[PDB]
């Protein structure tokens, strides 16, 4: 294996702002929005983030 | 703690109180009502989650199932003496 090019750094561009729909999307009663298993848009969108 | 404080909402019991959220049909009345010339309604469950409300104090609504189905709706707070009340 003489190619050894490794991964160095990773980049998370969490593109998503809490709390806002979009107006492409109508949601409905059961849209379970779980994000990494972890669903608080209890807790307010800084929280979330 | 006060950066937050703003952020506090609905809390779950599990993580304040995980004997209340297996609370299940006690021998209890529902507190605010005991007619002894009618029957007794018994606490039958209590809600998952209390709704915190926001103000310069931060009352709890609590909601509470009885045994007839009916729902019975409060708010618990501290930094009182409501004997003063019941007496009024
Ligand atoms: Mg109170």
């Amino acid at each position: 294996m003489k190619d050894r090019m490794k991964t160095v750094s990773v980049a998370l561009v969490l593109c998503l702002n809490v709390g806002v729909d979009p107006p492409d999307v109508v949601k409905t009663t059961p849209c379970a929005r779980l994000e990494c298993w972890i669903d608080p848009l209890s807790m307010g969108p800084q929280k979330a983030l | 703690i006060s950066k937050q404080l703003p952020q506090l909402t609905s809390l779950e019991l599990q993580y304040v109180s995980p004997k209340l959220l297996m609370c299940r049909d006690l021998e209890l009345a529902v507190p605010g009502t005991y007619d002894p010339n009618q029957p007794i309604i018994r606490i039958q469950s209590i809600a998952p989650s209390l709704q915190v409300i926001t103000s310069k104090q931060r009352p709890r609504k609590l909601t509470l199932m009885g045994s007839n189905g009916h729902e019975f709706v409060f708010l618990l707070k501290g930094h009182e003496d409501l004997r003063q009340d019941e007496r009024v």
